[PDB]
């Protein structure tokens, strides 16, 4: 069940799980700070976007090979942190940007604009 | 600390926005200061004003909830909803945890 | 607004009686919101904040306790629970029988107690300020135990 | 950490920034509360399985994993407080099925997860008051049957629907108090039985909800910080066992007559601002009062049955209604503080106090209280205090009164007659209407008695004039000023022929100084009268119209003087610059007419000669008529510099002699004898220096009438116009 | 031998903060044996046996207690432990902060304290009898905790000195007869 | 009730030489009074002048002959010779008698 992680293309796959992904989303760690999300996707395909994030981020699923893919573009400074992807396989709960709902998360790569 | 004023002598009189007022006192001389959480004996009123940490005034109690709720009763008695009784009327006084 | 002789006696007693007393002397003005007259008693120290009629039971202290309250900076608590009046009579209502007033911060405490003459208070108000504060409040600091005593 | 031997691990204020390791397995309590961690690590707590009580209160907390707290079974009690938490951690406390407490108040919660708080089938203690949410989390709250306590108090709580805490059957107790709760449905408290304890103190409440008939073990109600205005019939029938209502700071308007209807266990009963009512509340059934309080209304009678049943009742507070009759306080044996203050009582009855042991304080201030029954306290038990001030009363009861302490009796100005210290044994703090009734209490016997109104020494307790030497000073005085006066008259008026301006002007001052000898003399002949006695006599001469009669002769005679003096040297004026009798007489009775209109002037007022025997207004007062008393100050001054300037003019363009030395031995006199009285009246008034009263009142009375008794001896013998007038005196009379 | 002063305080210790006070007064005489000035303190009995040195070890009070001493017969105790005086310092060092004795039934121990003037003692000593000394007896016995308490000009110049105002005019007498004789 | 004067406020002074006089105390009063025997921790020293049952000193003794020779200590502790010991030096501490 283990999820693994890694302008970027920010690549995420469901190793270990089972079926029916439930709202995956991205979140961005800044050093000592809270974890925000920046994108969640639905089971659904409904994509729900940060105010910071929407237009210059982009987000895919693609549940034949279970890959989450994050695209970003026109990087500003503020984007240096360290991005996770985490996933919800029971389901029961409102999607959103909330960081208590997912169940699995990833180790996460630092990202800072190059 | 965690306070504001912090007088020499009269203690720390303003605390900082999320705590407790306490006032300890020490044969003739009494001080303020400010805590995360009252304690034992002692329940936290929140207040916007100023948050204060007032004394238990229920019977037998050693840690209560509020004026009128007793989370912890003391060894002699057993705790039925928030109140001590030396013995419980109805469910059973003991059962080896202190509570009825 | 006679000045009124307050005596503080420090005593360490022995094991069979024959109490060790030692005093020390001290000058404080009167104030108009109470009466002249001696008081006697130990002394006990009051913080600001701990007399306000909001909390409707704090603790019970022994009759005849001399309250020592040092007063803080106005623009510190803009909003007072009480006046300086109202403390005075809310000590004296807790048992005791004289209130010292520390007004070495807070100098327009004294005008606030000169104009409360409007009630008399049935037991002495006394405030003190510089070095004679400063050497009450060291006592208070330093030592345990210590009778206050108000002579005319 | 600081390991401790009862298995209790306190790390708290260490600083560190993660998991502290190193530690026993078997602890069963760990603080880790001041220190900085910001998230906590997958398999955090994995060596810990015997963890009983978590308390993270105080990091800056802002993650948690959602495999960190697995596999602590054993915990109890959990603390997150003052921790900056977005939500609830849903996710994170899956599992902990013996968990007991969960503390989150102080977080920065927002949103509570739909499907938060399950598998959590022992909690019983739910913290989340301080948190910022906009609705009551009734999903959550619906999977947690066995709590016991739960705090919503500082949040931002709009309203609460229908049905919030349907699932919660085992509720105790709610805390909503600081919450912004504007409406309340009718459903929502809603299964809440066996609810003890109901907090909305600070909400923003329009009316009084409806939904408490749904709480049949109510027993502390806290509404009293509410908007809340009016309280039905009714609001508290399905409340059979309250005990505590809170409605304190409210403004209400109309509360009903049977608002509190068969409450058997309530205790108190404190009603404010309800201006609207005008009936004494329907009681019935309610019997285990201790302190009843009904402020602000338009009362006006009260049930005689109030003392057959609430036995317990302690305090009566009924102050600022409007009551004239009182009933029969018979019972109400542990009856112990009474205030009727600001009301309006005609009569005290005599059995309307009868027995009624225990009472202490007694307030019977501000009314129109005109007749007190002579036994009306003979039969009350021990009361230490006393006080009728403004009550217009006319006479006072003597028996029953000797275990008094403080009687007070400010107000009653009409109450003329003469209190007994015979009775007042104990008495210790007396305010008698007027000082000279505190004199047979020593103010300031058996006790010591502090006394109101200070007698002082302006209200002389025994000698009028004061000490033998003050005693003769005035007594010799006035009758040099009298004889001497009266002897110039008669040798001025004997003869009518020659009528010189100079003369005329010393006439008419020895004239004028005649009647302030008169006046010293009937304060000397008083004195004489009331030996030792005074104070007896001083509320009869200051009530009586003598007072009126020697302030205004005073007055009158120092005014005349003073407007005398001014034109006489008016005339020396004109007599050296260059026929005018006629027009020096018109203004002699134009100054007679003011002198008269001056002295008739407090007569006009009320009370200016009352402040003390000596009835002379200003030196005596300073505060009343302080306007008065400058401009006549101002006055004096003007005249005297006036007269000062021209004869200063008159020297300088001068090189009858005895009428020059005449008029400036009268001015310099008149004006020695007169600044110090003005000073002295405005002694009082200034705070810098301190004069003792004795002091004061032996200077005005040795001051104010010098001239009279100087004068006439100056105008005999330092002039040969004397011996002249008396050689024609002689001729005439032989 | 000023009239002092002494008012028993009695404190009904309400529930709360609020305590509630009575007064009651009664007068007794200051004695030269010791210093004048006004004290209050808690007031504890002492039975006149109980005031000696010759006991080992005795119990002991906080400090500041008013004692309250009723001497007993002359003749009761031909060989007293101490005098009248001794057992009002034993007292004072015991921890007292006054003494109070009853001398009903000991007229001579007001002779004797006045006549100890030669020795002086710093806390005062009254001596109260008959009336007074019973009903503060009486509230002793009938009481379980009291408050006892213990109360007690150059104008005169300024007076006869006005005679100067009116004496100078002796001068104005001489001054007449200066034309006169 | 073996004594001389037995005034009604100060109590009986003057007691028999045969009974020990004692001071009892309650309160504000206190007053004396003739005893046959001490009471619990006690112990009588009679002298000429009166017959004293003077307060015990020896640390925790329930009755003593004298103030330094206990005769019955408390139950935490034993007698080796006439003092309290929680733990004798020699004999059994207990001595099912609570003595050593």
């Amino acid at each position: 069940v283990q999820l693994v992680e890694s302008s970027l293309r920010l690549s995420c796959a469901a190793s270990g799980y089972t079926y029916s992904p439930y709202c995956m989303g991205w979140f961005r760690q800044a050093p000592g700070k809270a974890r925000e999300g920046v994108a969640t996707v639905d089971l659904d395909g409904s994509t729900i976007y940060a105010d910071s994030v929407k237009g210059r981020f982009t987000i895919s699923q693609d549940n034949a090979k279970n890959t989450l893919y994050l695209q970003m573009n026109s990087l500003k400074p503020e984007d240096t942190a360290m991005y996770y992807c985490a996933s919800r396989t029971r389901a029961g709960v409102t999607c959103g940007l909330n960081w208590a709902i997912f169940s699995y998360w990833g180790q996460g790569t630092q990202v800072t604009v190059s | 600390k965690g306070c504001l004023s912090c007088s020499k002598d009269n203690g720390c009189s303003r605390c900082q926005q999320k705590l407790f007022f306490f006032l300890r006192r020490e044969g003739m001389r009494q001080y303020g200061e400010c805590l995360h959480s009252c304690p034992s004996g002692y329940y936290g009123h929140r207040a916007p004003d100023m948050n204060r940490c007032a004394r238990c005034r229920i019977e037998n109690c050693d840690s209560c909830f509020s004026k009128d709720f007793c989370t912890k009763c003391k060894v002699g008695f057993y705790l039925h909803r928030g109140r001590c009784f030396d013995e419980c009327p109805g469910f059973a006084p003991l059962d080896e945890t202190m509570e009825c | 607004k006679e000045t009124a002789f307050v005596e503080v006696v420090l005593f360490e007693s022995s094991p069979s009686g024959d109490y060790t007393t030692y005093t020390t002397g001290l000058t404080g003005r009167f104030s108009r919101a109470g009466a002249t007259l001696s008081a006697e008693g130990e002394i006990v120290q009051m913080h600001p904040l701990g007399l306000c009629n909001n909390n409707d039971e704090e603790d019970l202290y022994e009759y005849g306790w001399v309250g020592v309250v040092k007063l803080e900076q106005p623009e510190l608590d803009p909003k007072p629970c009480l006046t300086v009046l109202g403390k005075a009579k809310r000590a004296v209502q807790r048992g005791a029988t004289a209130v010292i007033f520390d007004v070495s911060e807070n100098p327009e405490a004294i005008d606030q107690l000169n104009q409360g003459s409007e009630d008399p208070l049935k037991r002495p108000v006394v405030y003190v300020k510089g070095a004679d504060a400063i050497k009450l409040m060291n006592i208070v600091n330093k030592q345990k135990v210590a009778r206050a005593r108000i002579q005319h | 950490c600081s390991c401790d031997g009862d298995r209790r691990v306190d790390c708290s204020g260490k600083g560190l920034t993660a998991v502290p390791e190193g530690l026993s397995a078997f602890t069963q309590a760990l603080d880790i509360s001041m220190n900085n961690i910001t998230q906590l690590p997958e398999d955090a707590f994995k060596n810990f399985p015997f963890l009983e009580e978590l308390q993270l209160a105080g990091n800056d907390l802002s993650f948690i994993h959602p495999k960190a707290l697995s596999g602590l079974k054993e915990l109890k009690v959990l603390t997150l407080q003052n921790n900056q938490l977005k939500t609830v951690p849903s996710e994170a406390i899956r599992g902990l099925s013996a968990l007991q407490s969960l503390r989150l108040d102080a977080n920065h919660i927002t949103s509570v997860p739909e499907d938060s708080f399950e598998g959590l089938v022992q909690l019983r203690h739910l913290w989340l008051d301080d948190n910022s949410l906009t609705e009551v989390p009734v999903h959550p709250l619906s999977n947690l049957p066995t709590l016991q306590a739960l705090t919503l108090a500082l949040n931002k709580i709009s309203s609460i629907p229908d049905f919030a805490f349907t699932n919660l059957s085992s509720l105790v107790v709610l805390h909503l108090h600081n919450n912004k709760i504007r409406s309340l449905s009718q459903h929502c408290f809603d299964g809440l039985d066996n609810l003890e304890t109901l907090d909305l103190n600070y909400n923003n409440l329009g009316e009084f909800p409806q939904a408490i008939k749904a709480l049949p073990s109510l027993k502390e109600l806290g509404f009293h910080s509410n908007s809340i205005s009016v309280i039905p019939d009714g609001a508290f029938d399905g409340n059979p066992l309250l005990r505590t209502i809170h409605l304190y700071d409210n403004p209400l308007s109309f509360v009903g007559n049977s608002a509190f209807h068969n409450l058997s266990d309530l205790h108190s009963l404190v009603i404010r601002g309800a201006s609207m009512v005008q009936q004494f509340p329907n009681l019935t059934g309610t019997v285990h009062l201790e302190s009843l309080t009904l402020t602000g209304t338009k009362i006006s009678s009260i049930p005689n049955n109030l003392c057959q049943e609430q036995k317990m009742l302690r305090t009566l507070d009924l102050s600022y209604n409007n009551i004239r009759d009182l009933p029969s306080f018979n019972g109400c044996h542990a009856l112990e503080e009474i205030s009727l203050q600001r009301n309006q009582i005609y009569q005290i009855k005599e059995g309307t106090f009868q027995g009624l042991i225990s009472l202490r304080i007694l307030d019977l201030s501000r009314n129109l209280i005109h007749e007190i029954h002579s036994r009306a306290f003979a039969t009350l038990g021990p009361i230490t205090n006393l006080d009728v001030s403004f009550n217009e009363l006319t006479s006072f009861p003597t028996e029953g009164l000797n275990g008094l302490n403080q009687l007070k009796l400010v107000g009653n100005f009409k109450l003329k007659e003469a209190l007994a210290a015979k009775d007042f044994v104990n008495l210790r703090s007396l305010s008698v209407p007027y000082a000279y009734q505190c004199c047979a209490f020593w103010g300031c016997s058996q006790i010591i008695i502090h006394c109101t109104p200070s007698t002082g020494a302006f209200k002389p307790c025994e000698y009028l004039l004061g000490s033998w030497m003050i005693r003769l000073t005035v007594w010799f005085i006035f009758l040099v000023a009298l004889f001497f006066n009266l002897l110039v008259i008669l040798t001025t008026f004997a003869s009518c022929t020659s009528l010189p301006s100079s003369k005329l002007f010393i006439g008419l001052i020895s004239v004028s100084n005649l009647f302030m000898g008169i006046y010293t003399g009937i304060l000397t002949f008083l004195d004489a009268v009331s030996w030792g006695r005074f104070a007896e006599f001083g509320i009869w001469w200051e009530t009586g119209s003598g007072c009126k009669v020697a302030g205004f002769l005073a007055v009158f005679s120092s005014e005349s003087a003073i407007f005398l003096l001014m034109l006489a040297t008016v005339e020396r004026s004109l007599s050296a610059k260059d026929n005018h009798l006629k027009q020096f007489r018109v203004a002699a009775l134009l100054a007679f007419l003011g002198a008269t209109v001056a002295g008739c002037f407090p007569l006009f007022h009320r009370g200016e000669y009352s402040a003390s025997p000596l009835c002379l207004p200003f030196p005596t007062g300073e505060t009343p008529s302080l306007g008065f008393t400058v401009t006549l100050v101002l006055l004096n001054s003007l005249a005297f510099l006036l007269m000062a300037v021209i004869y200063t003019k008159l020297y300088c363009n001068l090189e009858q002699s005895s009428m020059i030395k005449h008029v400036a031995w009268l001015i310099f006199t008149n004006c020695i004898f007169f600044c110090p009285v003005a000073f002295f009246s405005f002694a009082p008034l200034i705070t810098a220096i301190s004069i003792s009263p004795e002091i004061m009142k032996s200077v005005t009375l040795i001051f104010f009438p010098l001239p009279a008794c100087l004068n006439p001896v100056l105008y005999v013998f330092f002039n040969p116009k004397f011996k002249e007038d008396w050689k024609l005196l002689k001729r005439r009379v032989t």
